[PDB]
């Protein structure tokens, strides 16, 4: 059956490069088109690049025109995609397709490989606690996991012996390149003079851990 | 050349239908082959109407394609709809080494009542702020369906820089949360009387309000 098994891709700077790389399997290589087509992340689809199966009419949209450069290997059955002059614009999961030329439309998708673009590098997280307000009988309570680099950030309270109603919140994209994500619990209002409530940041890709205690005001 | 639209989101309940339309800017539809895709989060899309009116072999009887030239419009159909097609939908249409794709519509499968979101909004801690830093977290939880709009005020007047806000999340009950962050100086944040955070829910918002201890 086909197969597209997309490789490559990873975290990158602007004004840097990367070479995309897409085997194919399960079906005659030369006789197909190929195309590439991304999706930023909270964004819908977008065509990127279209090459012929013999290399020789290849399509591109004006918003990467000149930038990237497709191509392929009949002998390792691969599709390339190279991008150059790399910008935070260009972050998203990048899909290999197999065209159907005949009929316009793309009848096989790959799994997708996902490119991140941005100027930040590698950061621990500064936690601040997020001191109880009303939800009364109910309160919630947290702490701000502000300013990390890159995902993932793991939070636990009371060591994970405190579950109920713990929510963590997606983390958002800052415009500086950092993460920030907040995770908050709710409990019973009349313990906050008798329980201790610690949340446990962790942030393997720095290595950093956090303990932060969240007090009353 | 053309520029197919979507509408941004439909929702309908199980076993009902839907029709998810992709109008054409300009020229007519029938003059390309149009073609259906669903995409799930995390997962490969997959085609499930190419050549106008063909699926392909796998794609449930469900699903269906046509055209309608009156509106100059395509439509995908899917009847007797299930909890496994809550997705986004993309049309697509090649002309002239260009391929046209719609703007998507996330398709809601409603499956439990409406909810209204739960509000709480905390304002920079002390510690945050004797560092120079100050930020305001409007958490939004117990929505459905997933899909809010949030805007800040400071005083009474529109905030227009500095806001940061998650796309709606699935929580584990079905229901959708999201969050709101506002960055200002510990200097702004003490300067005005009040910070408000407005959650916009299926056109009614709910609003909270936090100052500067």
């Amino acid at each position: 059956e086909v197969q597209l098994v997309e490789s490559g891709g990873g975290l990158l700077q602007p004004g840097r490069s990367l070479k995309l790389s897409c085997v194919a399997s399960g079906f005659t290589f030369n006789n197909y088109w190929m195309s590439w087509i991304r999706q930023a992340p909270g964004k819908g689809l977008e065509w990127i690049a279209s090459i012929s199966n013999i290399g020789g009419t290849i399509y591109y949209p004006d918003s990467v025109k000149g930038r990237f450069t497709i191509s392929r290997d009949s002998a390792q059955n691969t599709l390339y995609l190279q991008m150059n002059s790399l910008r935070s614009e260009d972050t998203a999961t990048y899909y290999c397709t197999r065209d159907l030329r005949m009929s316009d439309y793309f009848d096989y998708w790959g799994q997708g490989t996902m490119v991140t673009v941005s100027s930040a590098s590698t950061k621990g997280p500064s936690v601040f606690p997020l001191a109880p307000s009303s939800k009364g009988g109910t309160a919630a309570l947290g702490c701000l996991v502000k300013d990390y680099f890159p995902e993932p950030v793991t939070v636990s309270w009371n060591s994970g012996a405190l579950t109920s109603g713990v929510h963590t919140f997606p983390a958002v994209l800052q415009s500086s390149g950092l993460y920030s994500l907040s995770s908050v619990v709710t409990v019973p209002s009349s313990s906050l003079g008798t329980q201790t409530y610690i949340c446990n940041v962790n942030h393997k890709p720095s290595n950093t851990k956090v303990d932060k205690k969240v007090e009353p005001k | 050349q053309f520029v197919l639209s979507q509408p941004n989101s439909v929702s309908t309940n199980l076993g009902s239908t839907v029709k998810l339309l992709c109008k054409r800017s300009t020229g007519n539809i029938g003059s390309n082959y149009v073609s259906w895709y669903q995409h799930h989060e995390g997962r490969s899309p997959t085609t499930m109407i190419y050549r106008d009116d063909q699926r392909p072999d796998g794609v449930p009887d469900r699903f269906s394609g046509s055209i309608d030239r009156s509106s100059n419009s395509a439509l995908l159909t899917i009847d007797n709809v299930q909890t496994e097609d809550e997705a986004a939908y993309f049309c697509h249409s090649y002309s002239t080494g260009m391929y046209i794709f719609g703007g998507g519509t996330k398709l809601t499968v409603l499956g439990q009542p409406k909810a209204a979101p739960s509000v709480t909004l905390f304002p920079p801690s002390s510690e945050e702020l004797q560092a120079n830093k100050a930020t305001l977290v409007c958490l939004i939880s117990d929505f459905y369906p997933g899909a809010v709009t949030v805007a800040w005020k400071a005083d009474s007047s529109p905030v227009k820089a500095g806001v940061e806000t998650t796309t709606p999340s699935k929580q584990s009950n079905n229901k959708y949360a999201a969050s709101s962050y506002l960055s200002l100086t510990p200097e702004q944040w003490k300067s005005h009387r009040s910070y408000s955070c407005q959650v916009t829910h299926e056109g009614s918002t709910v609003e909270k309000t936090v100052a500067p201890t």
